């Protein structure tokens, strides 16, 4: 393996690794950093957010809305000091995206114009047009491109990192061009993976967001926290699960059945409001959950429009004027043309509930930094514990920028002092990669990756989604648990070395195998309701204060078992109640 | 019910194998919604594993899905099979040297892109002094031209990139356009030199055909005309300055 | 050694009889040609006009030719082609905001027509009507 | 990699040209080429507008030499400018392009000048 030296490394250029590396080359002029990713920067995720990013800026707002409007929609599951934190540093990364060049659309003064979500009373979600992520991830990405300490090392699909007694050294990726394995040697490592939506059948995700990360961190003894929190966004397309931004409604889009009946308003969210003025809170404008279970409701009911890429619900925007249709929401209508074909403007746009965001993610400090030293996580992939049991609307944006700028100076301290390691430990680590990897390739069984993974989806799909009873969880975890073992049994047949993909999916796969198995035991053991986690079995159907106020903790040892452990929720000034 | 098929003729190449790429056929279920992207995944789920290319998204924002549908460079998501019922064929992205199958080498690309600075260049202001102030009329000047998510299909329909791989291209063009319009920035001095090269704006002769791709309605071709005209102007600036 | 081997696709004299759109472009720079072969004629003419009505009436000769009358009758429209594809283009070099909006390219290329329109009819009226 | 400091081109002045040029012949050159290559030839013009008689008066006269230079040299400028690039669009390989082309212009110009300050 050819060997790169480097101050710290970066695993992800999405929202949150590009915020890091510039970080951390601005904190350190004289650093080499290592920015690594699967694909271009550009083409991250993050690109694809189109609502908005939270953070203080109206004169009738304060910190302490923001901090409560967290704490609350979290169920009471963060970690205060680090809401705290949080809300204090938005106005500030996002007043710096802006003197980057991000193109905030704007009020009639030049002042940068804010919207709301995530439920919030006060509107506070900063916004490019319905393109934000794509701005951000773009801002970010061409303003780092002015720091020479950063060097990039463009599709690179890092395998495994490298541990030595408690601390991070390095880790070996592939180069996907060449085919050729690499070690890049680094005394810090930050983890900005993303999320593993993609483990479930229907998602608003990218195809990239496979939870690599958080696979890698489960096997070094790290553990992924708060797992079983998966968020469903209400309205996406049916078949491909695409993302129709909670802007529809908040502009005037209804929500309605085959009856054409606003259902909304007979599930404790009425009284039904004129087709002119939305209500934050109300009809279509209320509760995340409340709005994706009457879907479910509705189903029951017999009330969903039948089609063949499943049942749905539809999205009326006619009332808002083509000008408005056509010329103020261009993208949605777009999607909406070429992905259902339908004139919003003419017609309804058919959609239901879609796995969305994974609250979860490998367990950090307040510095984002893990149980191992010089090992950080910082971004969807991580949990700094800011979003609890239910993340808020358009402060996930947020987090990558606040969380990343600290990432990303924490690990230049980290680096810094972190001494020297036993080299013929490290140099013997990156050798198990390898060999790993060879065992992997010379595997064989006749199994198909691809029908693992559809198998897959369709559990997490069945057994983790909107509503959950512990018959329908054990199943899947039964499932997934067959699934590992038949994984063992593929045989990767594309032995070339050129941008092979078909082992590059199929190292994605495990992972996440992995990772749901993290999620499903996780949710199989809260016996409790809780934000995003909802039960229907008897005593589970509330949330319990006195037995779950408590992070779940998911380790896989390696006999290839998930268990768990409960760790504490810090509260500062905002007790549950 | 019973699901149409389409023969879709791939171009595959494998350069530890094949000389030259070489055409391949699969035959793929499809109806209103199939996508091109929808259907190479078919095939590498079903009838051949080996099959590689570049996505993500799904939905036309990320770019990765570069690739010629009938000679046409084209979104593979972005593409669907009920268009193409009279035969259908897929090739790597024009203009670009083939690596494998469907992925083609970027590298110009980028080093392009990253050869025209594009960032905000000399403004002072802090974040403690809150966010500069910007009109409506003003972002208005450079907006259209920063919704780009560098497919990289504008080059494949360039034919004078094809004749000059040296061009710096369409979007890297767009792009240094954007920042040099965008009233935040102060840095339009540190990107003419590149504009200014034959093998910036003046290698373009205003075909047109970009802007005709473009799935993000960016109009490169406008950014590069006005970018002559910027040239023009610097040009003289130089030229009435001794010395 | 690296195992990958990229192939490069040539570009052909010909690349642009392929696709409609190229061939269209090839058309209008086309119009180039008959463009200078007028400015040639204008030549001729000018020194015939010179040379006395002598040489000026061999020079309407020539016009009268007809083959040049034909070649001439195609300057005429690949002119026109001319006119046609130049004023679209033209607006693109503008970047003008009308309250908020990136405007044109309509309203120019209504101008540069309205323009033409009115220099052919002075023009005509001009040469004939005095 | 790309040239980290290219030199700069010269294209501008030609493109100047031929802006100009390609303005002018897009506004005026369709009337010219009616009355000097089809009414002119066809007769078919008032009494004796287009007689060489009246023709040589208006040659003669200060705007008739102006118009008459402009209505030639610019549009050279213009589709040499074009056919210069052509040649490129073309792959057909031309010595000293630039000269050829530009150098035709520039002669052709002179030309041109000479005979409106009238031979
Ligand atoms: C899916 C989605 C999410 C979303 C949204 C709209 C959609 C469709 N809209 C949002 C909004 O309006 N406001 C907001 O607060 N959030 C919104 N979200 C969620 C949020 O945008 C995402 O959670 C966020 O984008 C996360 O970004 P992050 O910086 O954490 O990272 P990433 O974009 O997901 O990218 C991951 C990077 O890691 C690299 N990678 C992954 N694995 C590897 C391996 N193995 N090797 C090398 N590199 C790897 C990828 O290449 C990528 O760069
Ligand atoms: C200044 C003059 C001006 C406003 C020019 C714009 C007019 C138009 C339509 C130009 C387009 C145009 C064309 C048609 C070219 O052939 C060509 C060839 C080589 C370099 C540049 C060009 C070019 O800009
Ligand atoms: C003198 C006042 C004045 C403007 C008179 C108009 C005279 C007329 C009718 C001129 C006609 C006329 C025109 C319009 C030409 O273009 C042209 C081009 C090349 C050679 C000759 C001629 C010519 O005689
Ligand atoms: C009747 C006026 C003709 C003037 C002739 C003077 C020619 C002088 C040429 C000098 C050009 C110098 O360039 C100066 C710019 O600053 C950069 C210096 O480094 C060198 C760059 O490359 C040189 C650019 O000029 C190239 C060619 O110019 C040719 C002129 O063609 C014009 C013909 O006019 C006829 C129109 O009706
Ligand atoms: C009477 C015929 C005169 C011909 C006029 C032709 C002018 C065309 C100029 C085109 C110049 C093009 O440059 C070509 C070289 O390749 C390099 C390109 O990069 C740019 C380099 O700088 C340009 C150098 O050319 C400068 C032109 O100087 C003008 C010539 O003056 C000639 C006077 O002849 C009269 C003496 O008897
Ligand atoms: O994406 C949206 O429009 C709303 C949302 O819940 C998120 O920010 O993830
Ligand atoms: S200008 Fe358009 S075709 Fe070109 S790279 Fe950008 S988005 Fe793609
Ligand atoms: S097609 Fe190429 S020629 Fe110019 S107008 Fe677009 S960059
Ligand atoms: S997969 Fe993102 S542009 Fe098509």
């Amino acid at each position: 393996m050819q060997t790169f030296q480097a101050d710290l490394a970066i695993v992800g250029a999405g929202g949150a690794g590009l915020r890091a590396a510039i970080a951390a080359a601005q904190a350190n002029p004289n650093a080499k950093i290592a920015l690594i990713s699967k694909v271009y920067p550009m083409r991250s995720h993050t690109v694809a957010a189109e609502g908005g990013s939270a953070a203080v800026a109206q004169d009738h707002d304060s910190f302490e809305y923001h901090f409560h409007d967290t704490v609350a929609g979290g169920d009471w599951l963060c970690e205060q000091d680090v809401v705290d934190y949080f809300v204090h540093h938005c106005p500030t990364e996002m007043t710096q995206l802006e003197l980057w060049g991000c193109p905030w659309s704007r009020r009639p003064d030049g002042s940068v114009n804010v919207r709301r979500f995530g439920g919030m009373k006060i509107e506070r979600t900063w916004f490019a047009a319905d393109k934000t992520g794509f701005h951000m991830l773009h801002t970010l990405f061409q303003t780092s491109l002015q720091f020479p300490q950063i060097q990039r090392f463009d599709e690179h699909f890092v395998l495994d990192i490298l541990v030595d007694d408690g601390h991070v050294r390095g880790l070996v990726a592939m180069n996907m061009m060449e085919g050729t394995l690499v070690q890049i040697r680094a005394n810090a490592v930050v983890m900005a993976t993303g999320g593993a939506g993609r483990v479930y059948r229907y998602n608003t995700n990218g195809g990239i967001v496979t939870g690599d990360g958080m696979g890698m961190a489960l096997s070094h003894g790290v553990p992924l926290r708060d797992m079983e929190f998966v968020q469903y966004h209400p309205t996406g397309l049916p078949g491909s699960g695409i993302l129709m931004t909670e802007g529809c409604r908040g502009e005037g889009g209804i929500l309605v059945n085959k009856n054409g009946y606003r259902y909304l308003q007979d599930y404790g969210m009425g009284p039904e409001t004129p087709l002119g003025e939305p209500k934050n809170k109300y009809m279509e404008l209320g509760p995340r959950d409340k709005v994706s279970q009457a879907f479910w409701h509705e189903w029951r009911k017999g009330n969903t429009i039948s089609t063949p890429r499943g049942d749905v619900v539809y999205l009326d925007l006619r009332h808002l004027g083509e000008k408005k249709l056509h010329e103020r929401l261009p993208f949605i209508c777009e999607l909406a043309k070429a992905y259902v074909g339908v004139d919003p403007v003419k017609e309804p746009i058919p959609v239901r509930p879609t796995a969305h965001y994974t609250m979860g993610g490998i367990e950090t400090d307040q510095n984002c930094e893990t149980r191992i030293k010089g090992l950080f996580a910082v971004g969807e992939c991580s949990s700094v514990g800011l979003h609890g049991a239910n993340r808020l609307g358009s402060n996930s944006l947020a987090e990558l920028v606040v969380f990343g700028r600290l990432a990303g100076e924490q690990a230049t301290e980290r680096a810094a002092t972190a001494g020297n390691g036993n080299e013929a430990a490290i140099e013997a680590q990156a050798a198990g990669v390898e060999q790993r990897l060879k065992d992997l390739v010379n595997q064989d069984g006749g199994e198909n990756w691809a029908k693992i993974r559809d198998e897959m989806g369709l559990a997490m799909e069945e057994g983790c989604g909107i509503y959950r009873t512990p018959e329908l969880m054990q199943k899947t975890i039964d499932k997934l648990a067959e699934l590992q073992e038949r994984f063992k049994r593929v045989r990767i047949t594309d032995t070339s070395s050129v941008f092979n993909t078909d082992l590059l999916y199929t190292i994605e796969l495990g992972h996440g195998l992995n990772v749901a198995e993290c999620m499903a035991h996780s949710a199989m053991a809260r016996k409790e309701s809780r934000g995003a986690h909802q039960r229907l079995d008897e005593g589970c159907t509330e949330r319990d204060d006195v037995n779950f106020l408590k992070h779940t903790l998911a380790f896989r040892d390696a006999d290839g078992t998930t268990r768990l452990e409960y760790s504490d929720v810090k509260i500062t000034t905002l007790p549950p109640a | 019910a019973e699901m149409k098929n389409l023969k879709i003729e791939v171009v595959r190449y494998n350069p530890e194998v094949d000389t030259a790429p070489h055409s391949a056929f699969y035959e793929v279920p499809y109806d209103a919604t199939t996508s091109l992207l929808d259907a190479l995944g078919y095939i590498k789920d079903n009838l051949a594993p080996d099959l590689s290319y570049r996505w993500s998204c799904r939905m036309a924002i990320c770019g990765s899905c570069g690739m010629m549908v009938n000679n046409v460079p084209k979104l593979a998501c972005k593409t669907f099979l009920r268009d193409y019922t009279d035969g259908m064929k897929v090739e790597a992205l024009a203009n670009f040297p083939i690596e494998r199958d469907l992925v083609v080498d970027m590298t110009h690309f980028i080093e392009s892109l990253e050869a025209i600075k594009p960032y905000i260049i000399g403004n002072s202001r802090t974040a403690d002094q809150g966010t500069n102030i910007q009109t409506p009329a003003q972002m208005a000047k450079y907006h259209q031209f920063s919704g780009c998510i560098n497919c990289g299909l504008c080059y494949a329909a360039c034919p004078q990139f094809g004749l000059n791989p040296e061009f710096i291209g369409p979007a890297a063009i767009t792009l240094a356009h954007r920042y040099n319009e965008d009233s935040r920035d102060h840095g339009k001095k540190e990107r003419m030199a590149q504009l200014n090269s034959q093998n910036g704006v003046w290698s373009c002769t205003f075909v047109g055909y970009c802007s005709e791709v473009c799935p993000k309605h960016v109009d490169p071709a406008a950014a590069i005309q006005q970018g002559k005209v910027e040239s023009s102007k610097d040009f003289l600036i130089a030229t009435l300055k001794p010395r | 050694t690296t195992k990958r081997k990229p192939y490069v696709r040539p570009m052909t004299s010909t690349w642009w009889k392929k696709l409609p759109f190229y061939r269209f472009y090839m058309l209008r720079e086309g119009t180039a040609v008959p463009a200078v072969w007028f400015s040639i004629e204008l030549i001729f003419g000018l020194f015939a006009l010179k040379n006395g009505p002598e040489a000026w009436a061999g020079f309407v000769d020539f016009l009268q030719n007809p083959v040049i009358v034909i070649i001439n009758l195609i300057t005429l429209a690949a002119a026109l082609l001319h006119t046609k594809t130049w004023f679209e283009l033209a607006p693109k070099a503008a970047n003008i905001i009308v309250k908020d909006e990136k405007m044109g390219p309509e309203p120019i290329i209504k101008s540069l027509w309205a323009v033409t329109v009115v220099a052919t009819i002075v023009i005509l009226f001009v040469a004939l009507y005095w | 990699m790309i040239n980290p400091n290219p030199k700069r081109s010269d294209e501008p002045v030609f493109w100047g040209l031929f802006g100009a040029g390609g303005m002018w012949s897009a506004i005026i050159a369709p009337v010219m080429i009616l009355l000097v290559g089809i009414l002119l030839p066809l007769g078919l013009f008032p009494g004796d507008a287009l007689s060489y008689e009246r023709v040589l008066a208006f040659a003669q006269s200060f705007i008739g030499r102006v118009f008459l230079f402009l209505m030639i040299v610019l549009p050279l400028w213009c589709g040499l400018h074009r056919m210069h690039h052509a040649m490129h669009d073309l792959k057909i390989h031309v010595p000293a392009g630039k000269w050829v082309f530009y150098g035709l212009a520039a002669i052709l110009t002179v030309v041109t000048l000479i005979g409106v300050v009238t031979i």
